[PDB]
């Protein structure tokens, strides 16, 4: 039961954990956002 | 596994007829000049691989052996 | 990754680097989820036909790496692997499907500013999030072009290199190839006439194809970069495991002390 699943998953300690995003980021919720 | 242009006749898993794979059981009959490739049947050996890199810096000697 | 970009540092905490221990090379590319787990595409390890079956004792893990070549002491962790887990019926004479296995750190690694486990997708994103259009990303430090025609845009990146593709939809997949496909993967790449491009390569493979979350905050891991019918190849896309409809037999082998 070695976790792999754990609490903190993908929380970027630069990025997201510092509030900050990353460069092309917001490319992908373009994504999201014209739909499908 | 990333699949590319046979290079010799005889190649099984190979882009051959176009950018389509020959799959195992398949030979790649390489066209000759101005001659279309033929993934035929029959048995054929495999592309060489098993690659990438040349220059990697030295990492803490027992990690290696 | 063909036709990407230089990656930032931490772009990608959870990006792994399976090392063949020596000969000095990159075997590939992996995504890291517990601390002491590893995930990566079943025939970097086994893959019969390339006379490959590797062992605990061939490959060294590497985690929080950009530069391909430089050894970053530090910056990164070298891990020497306990198990290697490979997926009950990976199916490498044909299609590669389910095509994903399991490693495991010969210790618990200590999480670091370039070290962070990557999510693994949930009923609710993956459902939510599994949409075509939606771009995805992959992280590689595999060729920028294929080189069986002499490669010039000399094909290996110095720092891991970044692109953000779009998922295709089933019906176009199959019409790309003459392969089989299953359910267990999934392509992703632009029509051929988008403007846009871009593709994983060689030794790309078994890297993460992640999809980041709105609703929560996340880095997900949709699929791992099985194989190609040629990088960046026009009308062409790539293949990537699916890893929700395998979810389940990881579970089964985290606990497996558990049942």
């Amino acid at each position: 039961t070695f976790g792999a699943g754990e609490a903190d998953c993908g929380l970027r300690p630069l990025f997201e954990k510092k509030q900050v995003q990353d460069q092309t980021e917001k490319e992908l919720f373009e994504s999201y956002i014209e739909g499908r | 596994v990333v699949y590319t242009d046979c290079t010799e006749s005889g190649q099984n898993l190979c882009l051959c007829e176009g950018s389509n794979v020959c799959g195992q059981g398949n030979k790649c009959i390489l066209g000759s000049d101005g001659e279309k490739n033929q993934c035929v049947t029959g048995e054929g050996t495999p592309k060489p691989q098993s690659h990438n890199d040349g220059d990697f810096e030295e990492i803490p000697e027992e990690y290696l052996q | 990754i063909v036709e990407g970009q230089d990656a930032e540092v931490g772009l990608s905490p959870w990006q792994v680097m399976l090392f063949r221990k020596s000969p000095q090379e990159l075997l590939c590319g992996a995504s890291l989820i517990s601390d002491r787990w590893v995930l990566t595409a079943a025939h970097c390890l086994l893959y019969p036909p390339w006379d490959k079956n590797f062992t605990v004792d061939d490959l060294l893990v590497r985690i929080g790496k950009h530069s391909r070549t430089r050894y970053e002491r530090k910056v990164e962790k070298i891990s020497m692997l306990d198990k290697i887990y490979i997926h009950p019926r990976y199916n490498w004479k044909e299609n590669l499907d389910r095509d994903i296995a399991l490693l495991k750190l010969k210790r618990p690694i200590e999480l670091s500013d370039y070290i962070h486990p990557v999510c693994l997708p949930d009923k609710q994103t993956a459902a939510k999030l599994l949409h075509a259009g939606f771009k995805g990303r992959v992280t590689g430090w595999g060729n920028r072009r294929e080189t069986w025609t002499t490669s010039v845009a000399e094909v290996q990146p110095s720092v891991l290199q970044v692109v953000n593709l779009p998922l295709v939809e089933r019906p176009v997949c199959k019409a790309s190839t003459r392969i089989r496909i299953t359910d267990n993967m999934f392509c992703a790449g632009y029509k051929p006439g988008e403007g846009k491009r871009g593709d994983a390569c060689e030794g790309d493979s078994g890297g993460p194809f992640v999809m980041k979350s709105p609703y929560n905050n996340r880095w997900y891991q949709m699929g791992i970069v099985s194989w190609g019918e040629g990088c960046d190849r026009d009308g062409k896309y790539g293949f990537y495991t699916h890893v929700f409809r395998l979810k389940k037999w990881i579970q089964k082998v985290i606990d497996r002390l558990g049942s």
